[PDB]
């Protein structure tokens, strides 16, 4: 079995670590990422097809060009950075109101759970007003994509629920 | 469909870069400095003429006729080269298309990929000795198919934010770039 995934979110949230720590096994030192990367990972017996795009706002008017074929939506936020979580809101709810999205399930990943002004996932649910979204299955899983915390779980979600 | 890279360098160090990679992107991790990634610059170059250290697009062409002539221009230099054979994916941008009518050098008729190419996007290559494509394809093993049939290059509407140019340049008052300016421009 095969999982396209697409990993979306604000700049900085961590979402390159995320994709390296899993394919590597490692914690890789990140440059920003301004077109995308993308790796296939192995898990519990599903291939996972991750991409990671660029998250800076001038290329967020390319994101839903790689919608397409897609069916699980990692949406990783920052959790110390309470100063973006409401553009991060914004830009979510953008893209699951895209036609092309609408049988995507969403896995937020409420990364940086390390640090200590960190909002925690409750908090982020509220935040994020994911519970407006009523047509498809969500899930907020606490993460730290440097020490690998939280993200198997996340990736165990994606398989129970497709 | 298709796009061609001439490029001096061997399919084993573009395969140990990970791809095709921008300048900017050395430039980063040796000295921090930030990607360009305004399309104008790109097209630009440096006052000299040149291309810049910092820039975030790599260059590609449309045919490999077209392919096989900036080879034989930019690198005629070199005895042995490569024509590498990339799939479409959304962070390619037709410069043409994106910077109009204000295109620097609209002669070169790039399709530029912002951030790179990695090499599951490079379908193989030809070598070229000489000046001669003498030899057939050479197919990447590594080469994956299913992840970019189903994507295209951006469509310039996407790529107009990119544009970049200066802030006092007059594209930015008129359509479609005055959707995008700066403020002041
Ligand atoms: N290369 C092409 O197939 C191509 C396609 C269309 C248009 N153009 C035009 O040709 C002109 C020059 O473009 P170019 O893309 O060859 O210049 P470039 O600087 O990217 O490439 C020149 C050479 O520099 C080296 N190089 C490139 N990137 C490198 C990297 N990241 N690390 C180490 N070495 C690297 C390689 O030896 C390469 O052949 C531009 O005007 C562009 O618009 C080029
Ligand atoms: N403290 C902490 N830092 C993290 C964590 N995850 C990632 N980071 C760091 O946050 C910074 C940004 O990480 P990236 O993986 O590049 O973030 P990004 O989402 O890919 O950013 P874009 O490529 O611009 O879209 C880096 O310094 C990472 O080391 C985490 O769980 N905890
Ligand atoms: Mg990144
Ligand atoms: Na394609």
């Amino acid at each position: 079995k095969e999982m396209r995934i697409l990993m979306l979110g604000l700049d900085a949230a961590g979402k390159t670590t995320i994709l390296y720590k899993l394919k590597l096994g490692q914690s890789v030192t990140t440059i920003p990422t301004v077109g995308f990367n993308v790796e296939t990972v192995t898990y519990k017996n599903v291939k996972f097809n991750v991409w990671d795009v660029g998250g800076q706002d001038k290329i967020r008017p390319l994101w839903r060009h790689y919608y397409t074929g897609t069916q699980g939506l990692i949406f990783v936020v920052d959790c110390a950075d309470r100063d973006r979580i409401d553009e991060a809101r914004q830009e979510l709810h953008r893209i699951i109101n895209d036609r092309e999205m609408r049988d995507a399930i969403i896995l937020i990943f409420a990364n940086k759970q390390d640090l200590p002004d960190a909002m925690k996932p409750h908090e982020i649910q509220e935040k994020l007003g994911l519970t407006r979204i009523r047509d498809r299955n969500w899930y907020v899983q606490p993460s730290c994509a440097t020490s690998g915390d939280g993200l198997y779980e996340g990736l165990t979600w994606l398989t129970s629920n497709y | 469909d298709k796009l061609y890279r001439a490029d001096s360098r061997p399919p084993d160090e573009i395969k140990q870069s990970g791809g095709l990679m921008p300048r900017g992107q050395s430039e980063y991790f040796d000295r921090g400095t930030q990607m360009n990634i305004n399309l104008y610059d790109h097209a630009r170059g440096t006052q000299t003429g040149f291309v810049r250290h910092d820039d975030g697009y790599v260059s590609t062409s449309i045919s490999l006729r077209s392919a096989h002539l900036v080879g034989q221009t930019i690198l005629s230099g070199h005895s042995t080269y490569y024509i590498y054979v990339i799939a479409t994916a959304p962070n390619m941008f037709n410069v043409n298309d994106v910077l109009g009518a204000y295109s620097p050098h609209p002669d070169d008729q790039d399709v530029s990929a912002l951030g790179g190419i990695p090499y599951s996007q490079i379908y193989g290559w030809y070598r070229v000795h000489f000046g001669v494509l003498d030899e057939q394809l050479h197919r990447n093993r590594g080469y994956r198919d299913r992840y970019y049939s189903n994507l295209d290059i951006a469509p310039a509407a996407d790529g107009y934010g990119l544009a970049g140019f200066p802030p006092e340049h007059r594209a930015w008052r008129e359509e479609p770039w005055i959707h995008h300016a700066p403020p002041g421009s």
